[PDB]
DNA sequence: GCTAAGCGCACCTAATTTCCTGACGGCAATCCT
C-alpha cells in the first residue's frame, strides 16, 4: 500500500490507492470475475504502522484492456508528477504546486466510488475521470493567479487544462 | 443608463475652441486653470442636478479630457479590448505582442487620477491604427464602476475572447 | 566648426503653426503655457523661401513613378515604372508609392529614367534604380535635413541589394518657444450668406483660434559634416550657410498668414562660433512680464544678454574664444545696456552680417558662392 | 573617495530617450508622472562625447571578426577568425557573434596575432584568442562601465579554458527624473509631398510626442576602483575624472536633436567628495509648484538646497567632513538664500571647478593629466 | 528588551530586488499590489555595508578547503582537507557552511594539515566549524546546520549548530499601490554596419516606491549570542543603525544609482514587536498639498497615535526617538505629541539609543 | 424696470528594418529499533 503522510519528493499523498494492487490481481489470480473486490491495504515502511483502509468494487468481468489497467495500476505516479510540475519553471527539484497538493485528495476520493466503472471502463475512463479536477483546478487558479489582467486569465487558463498525462508502466 | 449618453452627446457636440481648452488643460488638474473649471461646471453641473445617475466627477473629467484629445464617434460594440485585441492578432506573437499586451495591462493597476496617460498611449495605438470608433459610454460607465473585481474580469475575458477568434 | 543662430522674433496675432483641430501649437516651459512653431515647419519654410530657392535640389515624393513619367513618351508609367519600383521595395496604394523618396532632383531623376527605358530586364533594372537612389546624396537640403529610404522586404525580391541610404543631417533645428506665458485667444468668425432668401441668417459659425507671442528660434549648422555631406564641395557649404542664415530672417512660416498676416522681420540675430552647441532657452524659463515703461521685446533681448553674459562669463573664456556678432536693425535694441563686448561685432545690418559670418568660416565673399549652385 | 555629480538640467521641449512605440521616457516617482532619462542614454552620451574622444578605446561589437580582418589587412582570413570565435563560444549567425563582445581595442592587433599565425592549430589559437581577450580590459570607458563576458558552453572547445573576465563598474548613473510634474504633447507632424498631384491632401500623417522638462541627473564615480581597473595609472583616472566631468556638463544625448535641438547647459552642478553613495532626488518627491514672482529652475535650486541642508545636518556632521563645491554660470543661480554657506566653494567657473575637483584628488594641473591618454 | 526600527524611505525608480524573470518583487497587501523588498537582501546589505567592516567577522561558503588551503604558503593540502570536509558530512564544492574567519583560518590549519589520524581529525573540524558562532554578524542573521548522515562515518559527532537569531527583518513593502515600470533597453553596436541595428534588445523592470522598513533586535538574545561582552554588543547595534540608515541593496544600482537616505526613522524600545505596516493598509493616494513621503509620516503617526492609545501598557511605557533630516518632516503635524525626542542627526541618535541601552557611547564602544 | 432668431463645413493621406545574451549556483533531519 503505497500510502504515507510523508509528501516526499517522489510522493504525493492522495488517497486510499485502491488503483495499486490491479494489473496483478487482474492478471494472474483471480482475473476477470462477476462479484465485488474487497481490497485490504496495511500501509508499513519496517515497522512504522502507517495506515489501514479497505474498499469494495463492484465488477463483472467485462473483458480486460492490458496497458489501460497497467496504467491504472499506478496513479501515484502521474499524480506526483502534476504535482511536481511549477506555475511558470523548469527546475525538477521544486514542490511544484502544494496548493494542488490539497485538492488532489477530495478529486481521488471523488474519483474513487466508481471505482468499477473506472476498472473495466464501461464509461468511465482516464479521461472522463480527471476530468473531475476542473472546479478544484479553476478555484485554486483564482488563488494562484488573483489578478484581473489579461495575463493572469491566460496563466489561469493554462493552469486549467493541467491533468496527470499517463504513463507507461 | 441615463445622465452618461447624455454627457457623451454633450461632449460630441462641443466646438473646436472648447475641445482644444480641454486639450491645454491635459496632464494637470482643474484647480489651476480657470475655463477648464468652467467648462466642467457647465458641462457637469446641469447634467448632475437634472439626473442622479451622473458619472462620478474625476472619471467624467478624464474622459472629457480623452475625448478633447483624441476624438472618435460613439458607437456601440466597439469597447477598448474588442478593437485592441483585434488589433492584437496582426502583431509579431513573440516580442511585439506581449509588449503591447503590457502597455494595455497595466491599466488593470492604477487609481482614477494617474490613468489618463495609460490611457492616452492604448488610444495613441488606437489612433495608430485608424479607429474611428469607441464605445465612449461603455468605457465610461465601466470606468466609473472601477471599484469591482468582476468588471475588471469581464473586461479582461472580453479581451481574451476578442483575442482567441 | 558649429554655426548657431538665435533668433528673438515678436510676431503679430496669427496662427502659424496648428494640430488637426486648429488650436494653436503649444508647448509647457518653465511650468507654463508657451506658444511653439515647430521645428519641420521652420525647416520647410527655409526650404521653401525665395533665397534658399537656388539651392532646392531634392524632391522627397511618394509619386516618384509620375517624376519618371514625365518624358514625351507615355509607355513608361502603368508597367515599367510601377512594378519596378513595387520590385525595389515600394507598393502601390492606388498609383502612388507610399515611401516617400528623398533624394536628389536632376542628375538622378535624369538618370533613373535610362533604367526605365527598355532592355536589360527586371531584377536588374531595380538593382540600377536603387543604385542610383542610394547614391543621390548630392543637395544641399538632403545634407541639411538628411535622408532615408528604407523599403519594405516583404514584396521585394531577394535578387535586389541595397547599399547604405543613410546621410547624416548637418542642421539642428529646435522648436519656437516662446518668451511670456501663452495668450489663447478665440476670434469668432460668422460667414455671411449674400443671398437675402430667408430670415438674416449666417451660414456657416465657428471659432478660430489664434495668439501672439515672442519667439526666441534656435539653429546649429556643423561646418565639417556638412563638408563632408556635399562630399567637398566647400563653395556649395558656405553658400548654404549664408543662404540659410539669409532664410532664417527673410521668411516666416506658411500657416494662415492670408487671414493672419505676420510678416514680422526679427529685430534680433546672435550668431556664434564654436565647436560644441548650446541653447539660450534657459534665459526665457521666467516667462517676461511687460513693465510699464518698457516693450517685450527689450525685456526679452535682456534677459537673453544675461544668460548670454552667464553661459560665457561660467563655461569657457580661454583657448576656444567663441567668437560672437550682434545684429539688430539699424542698432535698435543694444545687447544689454550693461558691460559691453559681450559680442564681437554689433552689426547694423543683415547682408553684413552674412558677410562676417562668411569671413569667418573662412574668406568666402558672397559673390563667388552664389556661383556654387 | 567617491566624486558625486548632482545636476540641475533645464532642457528645451524635447524627446531625449523614448521606448518602442515613440513615447518619451516616462516614470512614477512617487504616485506622479515624471519624464526620465535612462542612464545608459547619458552612458552613451557620455563615451561618445568630443571631451571623452581620448579616453576611448572600448570597442563592444559582435563584429570582432570584422575587426580582425581589417587589422590583418589584404591577407583576407576572415573565414578563419571565425571559426576560431567559433570554437571560443561566440556562435555565428550569419555575419556577427550571437553574444556582444567588450574589449579594449589596441588588443585586436594581438588577435591578429593569433589569427594570421598560420603555425598554430585551431584549439591552441582559440585559447590564445580567449586570453587576449580576457585580458583587454585597459580601456578608461571599459574601466568605467564594466564588462561581462560568458561564453556559449554548448559550441566550445573542450581545449577552452577562460579566465576572469568580469570587471567591476566604477561609475553609477541615475536615471534623470523630472523635477515637476511631467506631461507629454503630442506634436501633429505631417509630411509634405512636394509633387502637386491631385490629392492635395499630405504624404504621411503621424503622432510625435515631445516633453520639456528640468532634470536632476546623479552621477557617482569611485575613485580608488576607477584606479585599480586602470592598474594604479593616476594620471589617467584624474584625466577620465575631468573628461568625465566635461562630458557630463557639455555633452547632451543625442535624441532627435536635429527636430529638437535642446543643447541647454546644466543650470547647477554641485560636485561633493564623500566616502558613502548619496543622492537628493528625494528633494523632489513633492513636484515643483511655479509661482509668478519665482522660478522652475530658481524653484528647484531652492528644494534642493532645503534637502542638502537637512541632510547635511542630520547626516553629515562627523570626524569625516563632506567638501561639496557649487557651481553655476557666472554665479547666476546660487544655493539656499536661508543659509548662503552650504557649499564650501561657489564656483562660478567649469574649468575652475574641474582644477578645484582635480586640485582635491591628489593634486592635478589639467595640462599634466591630459598629456596622459589611453587610445 | 526589544530594540525596534521603523524606517520610511522613498527611493528613485529602480530595481533594487528581481525575481527570476527579472521583474521587481511584489505582495499582495491589503488586497493590493505591494512593491517589496526581501529581508535577505536587506541583510546582505547590512552585512556587506561600510559600516561594518570593522565588525564583519563571519563567512557562508562551500568552499571551505579553499580557504584552508590559502594559509600555506608551501604547504599543498587541498584533496586532504576535501576529504577530512567530505568525512565531516559534507557531500561532494560542498553544502553551504557558516562560522567565523579567523576561526577557520588558524584553527583549520593547526588541525586538518596536522599529520595524525583520521576520524578524530574529522571530528576536530566539526567541534571547531560548530563552536565557532563568535560573529555579531553570525548572532544577528543566525544559523543551523545539518550534515548528510549517509557520507558522514559513524564516529564522527556534531554538537548544537543552532545559533537562534536575534534579528528579524520584515520585506519593504510599499506604502502606496504597486507601479510596475518596463525599460526599453538596446545595445547599439560600437562598429558600424550596413542595417544600423542594435546588438541586443531587451526590457528591463523597474518601480519607483516608498518603502516601509522593519527591523526587530532582541538584546537578551543579542548578548546571549555574543557571550558576556556587551561592548560588542553595543558596537554591534550602533553598527547595525548606521548600516540601515545609510546602505541600500546592491541592485542594479549601477544603472539605476538610487541611494536615497530614509527621510524617517523611529526607534522604538520595547518588550513587544509592532508592525506599523497596517498604517498603510488604505493605500496612499496623492495630493495636491503635501507629498509622498509627509502623507505616509502622517498615516504612520495616526497609527502610531492609535497604538499607543490603544494597545498600552502602565507596568511598560512606550518610548521612541523620531528622526528626521534638520526636522524637516515632523511626525504629529496635528495632534500626535508621542515623539519626545525628536532628533535631528544620526550620530546624535545613536548616542540616545546607546545611552537608553545603558552606560556606553558610541566611541567607548568603537573598539570591540 | 433686464430681448430674441437664425445660422455652426468636410476631403485627402497615416511608413518602412533589424537586431532580441550567455554560464553558474538548486541544500540537509526528522518524524520505529
Amino acid at each position: 500500500s503505497k500510502i504515507k503522510l510523508m509528501s516526499n519528493d517522489r510522493y504525493t499523498f492522495a488517497d486510499r490507492d485502491w488503483y495499486s494492487p490491479l494489473f496483478s490481481y487482474l492478471h494472474a489470480e483471480g482475473n476477470s470475475r462477476q462479484g465485488k473486490l474487497w481490497l485490504v491495504g496495511f500501509a508499513s515502511d519496517k515497522a512504522k504502522s502507517i495506515d489501514i483502509w479497505d474498499k469494495i468494487i463492484e465488477l463483472e468481468g467485462t473483458d480486460t484492456n492490458d496497458e489501460l489497467l497497467a496504467q491504472l495500476a499506478n496513479r501515484a505516479t502521474a499524480l506526483n508528477a502534476m504535482r511536481k510540475k511549477p506555475l511558470r519553471g523548469d527546475f525538477k527539484k521544486s514542490v511544484g504546486t502544494p496548493q494542488i497538493a490539497d485538492i488532489i485528495p477530495h478529486a481521488e476520493n471523488r474519483i474513487a466510488i466508481n471505482a468499477g466503472k473506472m476498472t473495466e471502463n464501461r464509461g468511465y475512463s482516464w479521461q472522463d475521470a480527471d476530468t473531475e479536477y476542473g472546479e478544484l483546478l479553476t478555484k485554486v487558479a483564482y488563488s494562484l493567479e488573483p489578478a484581473q489582467t489579461v495575463d493572469a486569465r491566460l496563466k489561469r487558463g493554462n493552469f486549467i487544462s493541467r491533468k496527470p498525462w499517463p504513463i507507461i508502466p | 443608463n441615463r445622465g452618461t449618453v447624455d454627457f457623451i452627446a454633450s461632449l460630441e457636440n462641443l466646438k473646436e475652441g472648447d475641445l482644444g481648452i480641454l486639450r491645454k488643460l491635459r496632464g494637470a488638474r482643474l484647480d489651476e486653470k480657470l475655463p477648464g473649471f468652467d467648462l466642467f461646471s457647465a458641462l457637469w453641473w446641469p447634467l448632475r442636478q437634472k439626473n442622479q445617475r451622473a458619472p462620478k466627477r474625476e472619471v467624467a473629467w478624464l474622459i472629457a479630457k480623452l475625448f478633447a484629445e483624441f476624438r472618435f464617434e460613439q458607437r456601440e460594440g466597439a469597447t477598448l479590448p474588442i478593437l485592441m485585441g483585434g488589433i492584437c492578432r496582426k502583431l509579431e506573437p513573440k516580442k511585439e505582442l506581449p509588449r503591447v499586451l503590457a502597455r494595455f495591462d497595466q491599466l488593470a493597476s492604477l487609481d482614477i487620477m494617474q490613468m489618463e496617460e495609460p490611457l492616452s498611449v492604448i488610444m495613441g495605438i488606437l489612433r495608430k491604427h485608424q479607429q474611428v470608433c469607441l464605445d465612449w459610454v461603455g468605457l465610461t460607465d465601466v470606468l466609473s464602476f472601477w471599484e469591482q473585481e468582476p468588471v475588471k474580469r469581464e473586461w479582461s475575458d472580453s479581451f481574451i475572447k476578442a483575442y482567441k477568434i | 566648426m558649429l554655426i548657431e543662430i538665435h533668433m528673438i522674433q515678436n510676431h503679430s496675432p496669427a496662427n502659424l503653426n496648428r494640430d488637426d483641430l486648429g488650436a494653436p501649437k503649444t508647448c509647457y516651459f518653465g511650468g507654463v503655457l508657451r506658444s511653439r512653431i515647430s521645428s519641420q515647419c521652420i525647416k520647410r519654410s527655409i526650404r521653401t523661401s525665395n533665397d534658399f530657392k537656388a539651392l532646392l535640389g531634392g524632391v522627397r515624393t511618394r509619386r516618384l513613378a509620375d517624376l519618371i513619367q514625365q518624358e514625351a513618351g507615355e509607355t513608361e508609367c502603368w508597367k515599367k515604372a510601377q512594378e519596378i519600383l513595387n520590385k525595389c521595395g515600394f507598393k502601390n496604394k492606388d498609383d502612388n508609392t507610399k515611401m516617400l523618396v528623398f533624394m536628389s532632383k536632376d542628375k538622378i531623376k535624369d538618370l533613373a529614367r535610362i533604367v526605365l527605358d527598355n532592355s536589360l530586364g527586371l531584377t536588374e533594372a531595380a538593382q540600377q534604380v536603387a543604385n542610383v537612389i542610394a547614391q543621390a546624396t548630392l543637395a544641399p537640403d538632403i545634407a541639411l535635413c538628411g535622408r532615408m529610404l528604407e523599403p519594405n522586404d516583404k514584396d521585394k525580391d531577394k535578387k535586389v541589394k541595397w547599399s547604405n541610404t543613410t546621410v547624416e543631417a548637418a542642421l539642428q533645428v529646435a522648436h519656437a518657444i516662446s518668451t511670456h506665458i501663452a495668450r489663447p485667444e478665440i476670434d469668432y468668425f460668422v460667414a455671411a450668406d449674400d443671398v437675402p432668401g430667408e430670415d438674416a441668417g449666417a451660414g456657416h459659425i465657428g471659432e478660430s483660434m489664434f495668439a501672439s507671442a515672442c519667439f526666441y528660434k534656435y539653429f546649429s549648422i556643423d561646418w565639417e559634416q556638412l563638408v563632408k555631406n556635399l562630399k567637398g564641395d566647400t563653395n556649395l557649404a558656405a553658400h548654404t550657410v549664408g543662404a540659410f542664415l539669409l532664410a532664417a530672417a527673410k521668411t516666416n512660416p506658411s500657416g494662415k498668414q492670408n487671414s493672419f498676416a505676420a510678416h514680422n522681420y526679427p529685430d534680433g540675430i546672435l550668431v556664434e562660433f564654436k565647436n560644441s552647441p548650446i541653447s539660450y532657452a534657459n534665459a526665457f524659463v521666467r516667462p517676461v512680464s511687460v513693465v510699464k515703461e518698457s516693450d517685450l521685446v527689450e525685456q526679452s533681448i535682456g534677459q537673453l544678454s544675461n544668460y548670454v553674459n552667464d553661459i560665457r562669463l561660467g563655461y569657457y573664456d580661454e583657448q576656444s574664444p567663441v567668437i560672437g556678432f550682434w545684429f539688430s536693425p539699424n542698432n535698435r535694441y543694444p545687447l544689454g545696456y550693461k558691460h559691453s563686448k559681450l559680442a564681437s561685432r554689433n552689426i547694423g545690418n543683415l547682408n553684413e552680417l552674412v558677410g562676417a559670418v562668411l569671413d569667418y568660416i573662412g574668406g568666402f565673399k558672397w559673390e563667388e558662392v552664389q556661383k556654387s549652385k
